[PDB]
């Protein structure tokens, strides 16, 4: 099946940097168009990855087969190569773009003026930016897991927030953002508007 | 299991003085005495190591006032085969 | 949704030392009163942690976010601060104390005289006290998972057992205890009586 | 206690035994030994199963993985009689016969010809066994439940000279990455599918 | 027992306290607390010294590292009286005053304007603190002995708006990766260099 | 090839055998077997020496560590004649007499009594063996060469009732953390120091 | 001080596969030209790396600032591009090409018909190909460490072996090759001939 | 059948320390001790030839600390008439 | 069929050590041993050419220590009449 | 299987003396003897490795007095192919 299929037009620098910290493939640089495909069962993603890599010149960064779900990232500077790889992926899955799962937001919250006792734990459970005590925290879960990176990317299009964490694979996709109060408010509005704009089933 | 303590005295008098001052100095159990001939008799105490260490070094001090003390030794953990074979009071 | 809400009047020293080996926060010391709150969905615990840390002076040690479940521990020397943090948590969740899931015991078993070929593997798959050969192993699973640490606490209030392992998060809560035969018997009876004395759903 | 997998490997081929030497957390097996895999649910009961073997026979256990909810156990010995007696003791203590295992379902079987380098680098980073090289065919397999996957590995190496890139026998799905040339991957795929589809059980 | 590094931090700036709390094996410090770093050779002898802190004063340890050759101890508390009293107790147990420490040798200080994206992927992969974004200036610093590197972090955040990318105060050399805009990194570089070579010691 | 450590553990006590089996990369030793530790410099030449063991006798290896500079090999088997024959074959392949080993020199030995909880949190995050509870005495031991530390483990458990918290026989210096009540730790300290000081060799 | 400067003319596929299995950065694909520079002290390699990345179009795979030394790999298809990055690196170092250290063979040994009990160890201590029980093993130690990948290139260039391990960082460089006996003899003679024909400061 | 190992100590303390070190240091059987009078006692370990030879070399090493070691010897294959006529724990 | 390796030793002990080192140093098959009298015995191993090339150059280097190695030879591909007539263990 | 021990003597008398001293020296098993012609005979004992390692080094010292000793060697574990091919009394 097809759980997640989102076309990012470009990677903002904290998201591309975080994928550079986390991924196990060819790391993306900022300014590249990118594509995320999550399927079930997961091990068929090597069919999908090959289906991209025979078609276009794109390079894959993330390929994680976690428990039953297979996540795949590809990227290139030209948007046309990434969209041609996405069309070839959808031809190989014999579906279209609308057959993806419409993401449900499990939890969206804004914690204002986080105590130091909570920032130390959040910093130990995160790989991106360090949250500081007194900063406000934006928290997000999306199902399926992939669409969270869309909620990352558009967020950095809006506000000056620190990408603390994003996990795009697994059962629940997670997003930790940090910053001052108005920045977290604007980024929260942008991330909720980006998740609500995904058509699906 | 229980740590082992021994005072060997060439003489029954010094052995009974040692076996008295050992059980008076701390909480150790006097299990018996071994007569190995030639005037050598050996008093054997047995308990936890924090008490048999304080017991043997007081029993030696008291048994050097009346007799000749041959050997003084504490075994913090004797093997279970030693308690099976040699008579140290914990024969099953 | 609250799954586990268990209070501990005092952490026993091997439980406090195990959480000192495993947790990613302000590690507890023995004698401290403790509190475990597990909720579903997981990421919502980053609200609930805040709901403790704005109320009292408790320190959070464990905050684990699994695929779907979230576990929080708070602790303090004074029991009243921990109970006030727990009352503030139950006020924030709008759920009473008995709204927690009543724990069910998946497996309670005692293996007499574990051979060396099994102790080597159980030692490689654990982080507490090691098990030695010949020592009887008590095995416990509880669902939900957080209640496992209740069985990790009260059992050490019964006998001289070595805490081999306790896992309080994820699908099943797990407890490996080890020691001589009668001590394992008394500690197993105490752990089963501790799990059976928890009301809930 | 449910028996998800009970499979008896009559002989470990050298790449499977070498892979278990890379990954296991127990007494590592050597090639030529007879092996046995038992997977149950819930996982924590496998400690009760392992003792049931270790008080019975002279077998030595290599793998004991406790997942979220499943439990995988491997025992092995040079003598097939010792290993089958340990399996008989396990089935006597479970009181479930050999047919009570879950019959394995093949979720995905694929053969990818001429894997590009951009995919081989990621496959090599995400797998522990033999490295795949760019330009070589890849065989992909998943079985539910997971403990049959090593069987799908083992008979595959009894087919042709294929690499053992990965075999994960524990989880919700057992995974198998094999690599090699086209005809060898074809023979190994035919042998592994014939080995999985010859296993009886329940569904 | 040789006293290499004795440095006292009067107030933990929040990114250093955050990064220490991300790397500590101990009790995590919160920002604003006073903190203290003692480094000796040999390593395992620091397990004596830590005891002499925790028996005497109310302080709490964050980072105790006994690595291949040396040993490093952090103690921190709100009151500077308790931290200075633990420092005096440490230096009485070592029977060495402050002046027996090694003067920090500044072996490398380099500001790299507009780090390319291909290099930021490496630096972000090697680091545990912040992430450096492409185009931001980098500041790298190497001192010997290594413990003074946390001083070089603290004063840096005390004088500019930078990001603490990494600091390694244990091992052969003390490494410091800062990143930010160009003027902020020039201010942080001047402040960190002056703070390192504005202390006493024995060369 | 320099022979640093050559020690023959005549019978593995259960906490040392359990700790090695918790840390070894190989065939796990079981309690009761005879064992042998050989450390040579440089490291990779131990792969010659290991072959000379495994072609000669029936012994099984557990720890073969080729670290940054040195190299360490453990071999263990039930029959003490087998392990002594493997030791003789190792010392012939090295073309050395036995007494060319470095004499172990006790660098740091310390009984830290009634350890605070805060130091136990760090020691328990820095150790894979037993825990240490607050208030129990600790025994830290450093020896050079590193491998003799496992002798300092073995004889210690051969004396009294302690907890083996850590032993590292690989690296620059061999470390030993023991823990327990005070009389047990005093007996273990006397036994471990007398074990290390009675091993001859070149200095 | 420029310890190693080795230019790999073409990455062979098991070496490129193993580097991409252990790289912190951009994974190299086979056929690309590559380049390895180790210097002491370590963190000064970030002076070096950026310099090449400001000059040419090369991409870095392995940059290791470990306990004592510093290691940099750069790779690209065009060999003129990699050589231009190398000349830029040597200009930033202000040394010539032959300012390197001539590689010392600390230990070389072919161990024939390895028992299974040692292959379990070697496979547990390796991130490359497996060794099987009975296959011959070639171990190699070089100083300085970076030249180890040179010994992993040419050997694979000259026989059909398995690359079990190559470590080009740390105090010493290590090389574990494995395969049948004739192929391991050819690969070992090729590795020694690659190490011998490298000039520098002895 | 099995190989024979003996520690003779003038005094009971050194013999019990030797008979503890022997059954710790190897997988042997301590079949007991013979009392020949005069203060002399002989502890007898008895097992396979590899373990008794490495057990008595620990019993000697541990009984010289506290006792006067009279004699130490190992017999790898004792003759059948020796086991028939002398008390060494293999009386048929 | 397969290549042929031989070690001839004046002495049975040296030949048993050579025949052990040969089969431990590769995958060769010791098919037997031939007694030409006068104290000369010949160990004959057999397998593919590189394996017997390693086996004999380990058996020589391990049999000069204990014996007196007369002759070493490796035939990389013997003629089929040699296997048919002479006793090399592959006689059809 | 069991470890192998051999004495080769130029003479039947020295071989019988060595085969007597080996089985009187430890728990070994004289399985037989090999006549390689020319007056060389080889006595073969076979047991656990410490027993044969003591027995051959006793039988050598007892056989050098009364004869010419050519070779003495102990193999702690012979390969399965050696005991399958060469006649050492352990051929299944």
């Amino acid at each position: 099946t097809l759980r997640t299929y989102i076309f990012l037009d470009a990677l903002q620098p904290q998201l591309a940097t975080f994928i550079g910290k986390t991924a196990r493939g060819f790391l993306p640089v900022p300014g590249q168009a990118s594509l995320w495909v999550e399927i079930a069962p997961g091990i068929a993603i090597n069919r999908v990855t090959d289906a991209a890599l025979k078609a276009t010149k794109v390079q894959p960064a993330v390929q994680v087969v976690e428990r039953a779900y297979g996540l795949l990232e590809v990227h290139h500077f030209d948007q046309g190569e990434v969209l041609a790889a996405g069309s070839t992926i959808l031809d190989k899955l014999e579906v279209r773009e609308e057959g993806r799962l419409k993401p449900q937001v499990m939890t969206h919250q804004i914690i204002r003026a986080v105590e130091a006792y909570q920032t130390q734990i959040i910093n130990r459970n995160s790989q991106g930016m360090m949250i500081l005590p007194g900063e406000s925290l934006f928290i997000l879960e999306t199902q399926p897991a992939g669409y969270a990176v869309l909620a990352a990317n558009e967020a950095e299009k809006a506000a000056n927030v620190h990408l603390v964490n994003v996990t795009p694979y697994g059962a629940f996709g997670r997003l930790y953002l940090a910053g001052s109060e108005a920045e977290i408010d604007a980024a929260a509005e942008a991330a909720e508007a980006a998740i609500r704009s995904v058509s699906g089933v | 299991a229980d740590a082992l303590g021994m005072i060997e005295v060439r003489g029954f008098v010094g052995m009974v003085e040692a076996a008295d001052a050992m059980v008076k100095a701390a909480k150790v159990e006097l299990i018996g005495y071994e007569k190995t001939g030639g005037g050598y008799v050996t008093a054997v105490v047995r308990g936890d190591v924090a008490a048999v260490k304080a017991a043997t070094e007081a029993g030696q001090r008291a048994a050097e006032r009346v007799g000749e003390v041959v050997a003084v030794h504490v075994i913090p953990r004797p093997h279970v085969n030693v308690d099976a074979a040699l008579p140290l009071g914990r024969t099953p």
